[PDB]
RNA sequence: UUGACAUUGUGAAGAGACAUAGUUUCUUUACUUAUUCAAUGAAGCGGAGCUGGAAUUCAUUUUCCACGUUCUAGCAUUCAAGGUCCCAUUCGGGGCUGAUCCGGGUU
RNA sequence: GCUUGUGACGGCCCGUGAAAAUCCACAGGAAGGAAUAGUUUUCAUGCCAGGUCGUACUGAUAACCGCAGCAGGUCUCCAAG
RNA sequence: GAUGGGGAAGCUCCGUUUCAAAGGCCUGAUUUUAUGCAGGCCACCAUCGAAAGGGAAUCCGGUUAAGAUUCCGGAACCUGG
């Protein structure tokens, strides 16, 4: 592999020659939702604290 | 403000890597460090017999400072001062015909353990300083008793090195005065009194008091609190 | 005041000053001369019938050469001793405890010529 | 005579463990600040056969609280745990198969595995396939917890000692007859050199107490004293009874 | 394997005698520094304090708990962004705070 | 067809069938970089160098071990009709 | 199988990361100058052990009495610079 040009060792996506693409779809979706649900989680317990 | 943001980190178990902190309380010291520290601890956990326990009581930093101030006027000759004196007599005496008495009677601090002991036994010392480090303590432990029975006023003082500096050695274990200029007789009488009040007078009472027996501080806590609730409900 | 602050709980051996040697006397009086000059490197021509042939046909000088010498030392030696240019040097150890160097000269030189200048045949 | 087989085992020359294919030692996490004040999460990444062992292991990975990286751990997998599952370890963790909690935080009746004999020893009790220990009571003053081991014994240990909820996987492995010599062969081939087994009653006297005689037979009581001596202890050592056990065993 | 002696110290209660002052000796049960065992790239121990509140006030707090993470097989690192004070305003860079105080007993 | 290679599968296990050097990749974004001219050697082409020791042959009814040119013993690859 | 260590009268036995103050890389700081300090890491703590295991890279044709994937001819490839 050292004897061979960089384009033989990647595909041009995030996580190119490392994870498998359907795998990166999953990573992205899950990241987005979980980062969203975080705002959802916070605002509930900000509400619990003031309604108690 | 600008295009700059607040993003406060959360260091509360299960997220964010803990930041760098002062772990000095936790470092795994070299054995020689661990050993010299434990030598201290072990030396306090035990009940320490009165005749060793009477050290630890040391001249207070005021009386001390005053006592080094006096003793410092009586430093022994320096190499040069003596090279100076010899030629000032070796020439002069041998010729103008003094009796090896074209030199003045020297006044100095007397030192060396063996020296001072003989001085004390002959009631020549007027004031003796005993260091409080002295690791074979035996070199020195008999000296409060010694001075006391010989009626000689003494003081346990911080600094073997400090006794050293006043005598041009690295250390010195003891320092004493047998002689004094008249301009100083009075300063000394006063010093001896504060000192005699703090040691020789107290000696017979100190002889009855074991030291040590001190818990470490996690065990103090444990007991200052166990014995807070137990009784006083 | 107050103590240092160590953020590592590991205590490592202090980085300490390493003086260089400044001897009070010399290690050995006189340095040894060159243990392997060219004359000790290339010891004697090898002139077997079949060595001779390599010379006439392959522009190759064949030398018995020091056991202690490598392809570099043989090359340099031949060069310096013979005013000649070496393409490449092959070597083998003989079954009598000695080293043979097949030394190919470059095409500017004529090993045959250059062997009966050194004086053999 | 000569040194008998059970004495030669101790120098373990040809008697050491066959260890090459082993996954590594199975252990709980080191008992740190996380596990002992809160809980810490990992993921089971892999559950995997360990040669010589019955129960599968579970490879579980956690973030390092003090450095940016992943630190992997080798658990014994409890029946039910799975890849992708989140595993929670700590005092303030919650009672789920797979999590690891100190016995003080789990109610009487809880079922656990791989429990520590002292806190932090990273696990000692009930590891073999199918085994487990039941919590049967607590003594909150001097925090101890009383448990019952696979063997039947009850024992009390520190309420800080940790355990992992559930039973060890691979159960019933021993319900199945080996059938042939060869399956025992491959069984002990991955353990240690203890198989097959010559009866001492088939050896000569030089070899063993049981050795010799013109008929095979032990010729003296085969129940040997505790205070017998190396070279003497073959047979039923320190046996307090002997013969076919009649009627319900069951520790009372 | 079993006993004695030595390693072996400190308390407290109870027995044991000059024959109902405590020198002393045994039994119990406390202590930790000797000795002993585990752990860890000795990392968060012990003691106090801030806030939340259960709690019921017999003057006001007498206390006891807590005191950042659990739908998800992501991401978590550059003394931390933020705040604030300096260097003499250059790029760079430093302190404090963010992350409470005290004791250096690694647990 | 025969020998060998290889693939996608399938049977088996209380057996589930090494390790390390080494090579690459990705996440990261410290940094370093242009218009009067910078960045680029994981693209092409071009220059130099690569030491040391082994290397013959036998490998067996005569080159090995059995006192020997011993009907014995001694690991393996190629394989036509 | 050395080493801090622990046994042993001792030849030596134990241990191998062990109860040790165990070491070196990347560049910056130099423009007295050659390399002192300034950061930050990394704490991995010997070494021997395979000519069948792992492993950077070569082929064809010709050539000798006896060498050849090693010489000659041609044509490649790898590693370092
Ligand atoms: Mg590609
Ligand atoms: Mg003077
Ligand atoms: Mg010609
Ligand atoms: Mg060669
Ligand atoms: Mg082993
Ligand atoms: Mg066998
Ligand atoms: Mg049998
Ligand atoms: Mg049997
Ligand atoms: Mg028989
Ligand atoms: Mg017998
Ligand atoms: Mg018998
Ligand atoms: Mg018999
Ligand atoms: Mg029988
Ligand atoms: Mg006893
Ligand atoms: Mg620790
Ligand atoms: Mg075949
Ligand atoms: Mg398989
Ligand atoms: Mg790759
Ligand atoms: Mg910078
Ligand atoms: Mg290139
Ligand atoms: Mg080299
Ligand atoms: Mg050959
Ligand atoms: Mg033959
Ligand atoms: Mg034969
Ligand atoms: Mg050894
Ligand atoms: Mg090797
Ligand atoms: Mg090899
Ligand atoms: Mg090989
Ligand atoms: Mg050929
Ligand atoms: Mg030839
Ligand atoms: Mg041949
Ligand atoms: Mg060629
Ligand atoms: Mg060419
Ligand atoms: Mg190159």
């Amino acid at each position: 592999y050292a004897t061979v040009s960089k384009t033989h060792k990647t595909v041009s996506r995030a996580y190119g020659g490392s994870r498998c693409a359907n795998c990166v779809k999953e990573r992205i979706i899950r990241a987005f939702l979980i980062e969203e649900q975080k705002i959802v989680k916070k605002v509930v317990k900000e509400q619990t604290e003031a309604a108690k | 403000n600008p295009l700059t943001h607040s993003t406060p980190k959360n260091f509360g178990i299960g997220q964010a890597v803990q930041p760098k902190r002062n772990l000095s309380r936790y470092v795994k010291w070299p054995e020689y460090v661990r050993v010299q520290r434990q030598k201290k601890i072990l030396s306090i956990r035990l009940k320490v017999p009165p005749t060793i326990a009477q050290f630890q009581y040391t001249l207070d930093r005021n009386t001390a400072a005053e006592t080094f101030k006096l003793f410092n006027k009586y430093r022994p000759e320096t190499a040069a001062e003596k090279k100076e004196r010899l030629t000032k007599e070796a020439a002069a005496v041998a010729e103008g015909k003094s009796k090896q008495d074209a030199s003045p009677k020297p006044y100095a601090v007397k030192y060396g353990l063996n020296h001072v002991v003989a001085l004390i036994e002959n009631k020549k010392a007027k004031l003796v300083l005993i260091a409080n480090d002295v690791d074979p303590i035996e070199l020195v432990v008999f000296l409060p008793a010694l001075c006391k029975k010989m009626g000689v006023p003494y003081a346990i003082v911080k600094g073997k090195a400090r006794l050293g500096t006043l005598v041009n050695q690295k250390t010195s274990a003891v320092a004493a005065l047998t002689e004094v200029r008249a301009e100083d007789e009075a300063a000394l009488a006063k010093l001896v009194s504060t000192i005699d009040a703090n040691f020789a007078d107290k000696y017979d009472e100190v002889k009855k008091h074991w030291g040590g027996g001190i818990l470490g501080n996690k065990a103090q806590a444990k007991m200052d609190k166990r014995a807070k609730n137990s009784d006083s409900a | 005041k107050a103590l240092k602050v160590r953020t590592s709980a590991t205590f490592r051996l202090p980085k300490t000053l390493k003086l260089a040697r400044a001897p009070k006397y010399a290690s050995k009086a006189v340095p040894h001369y060159n243990r392997l000059d060219s004359y000790k490197v290339i010891e004697q021509p090898i002139t077997s019938e079949t060595a001779m042939k390599k010379v006439e046909d392959g522009n190759i000088l064949v030398f018995q050469v020091s056991m202690k010498a490598n392809k570099y030392q043989i090359k340099k030696a031949v060069k310096e001793l013979y005013e000649v240019d070496v393409l490449k040097v092959n070597t083998l150890v003989r079954p009598n405890g000695t080293k043979k160097a097949y030394v190919r000269l470059t095409a500017d030189y004529d090993a045959l010529d250059i062997a009966n200048r050194i004086g053999y045949i | 005579g000569r040194v008998i087989r059970n004495q030669r085992k101790g120098a373990g020359s040809i008697f050491t463990s066959h260890t090459r294919l082993r996954q590594g030692a199975a252990k709980l996490r080191t008992l740190d600040y996380a596990e002992r004040h809160g809980y810490i999460r990992g993921i089971v990444k892999q559950i995997v056969h360990d040669s010589g062992r019955g129960a599968p292991l579970a490879k579980v990975v956690f973030r390092d609280p003090y450095k940016y990286r992943l630190r992997e751990e080798i658990f014994i997998a409890n029946e039910g745990v799975h890849t992708g599952q989140f595993i929670y370890a700590g005092k303030k963790a919650s009672l789920n198969v797979g999590n690891v909690l100190p016995l003080g935080s789990v109610p009487e009746g809880t079922i656990v595995s791989n429990v520590e004999e002292k806190p932090g020893d990273r696990g000692a009790l009930a590891r073999a396939s199918g085994n487990y220990v039941i919590i049967i009571g607590h003594n909150p003053d001097e925090n101890k917890t009383r448990v019952r081991l696979p063997s039947g014994a009850k024992k009390v240990i520190s309420s800080d000692a940790r355990g992992v909820i559930g039973v060890i996987a691979g159960g019933g492995r021993v319900d199945k007859p080996l059938l042939k010599a060869g399956r025992a062969f491959h069984k002990y081939r991955l353990k240690r050199n203890s198989w097959p087994k010559t009866r001492g009653v088939a050896m000569n006297p030089v070899d063993h107490p049981h050795g010799g005689g013109n008929h095979q037979h032990i010729g003296k009581a085969s129940t040997i004293s505790r205070g017998a001596v190396s070279g003497q202890k073959a047979g039923l050592i320190a046996a307090r009874r002997t013969g076919l056990l009649r009627g319900s065993q069951k520790t009372q």
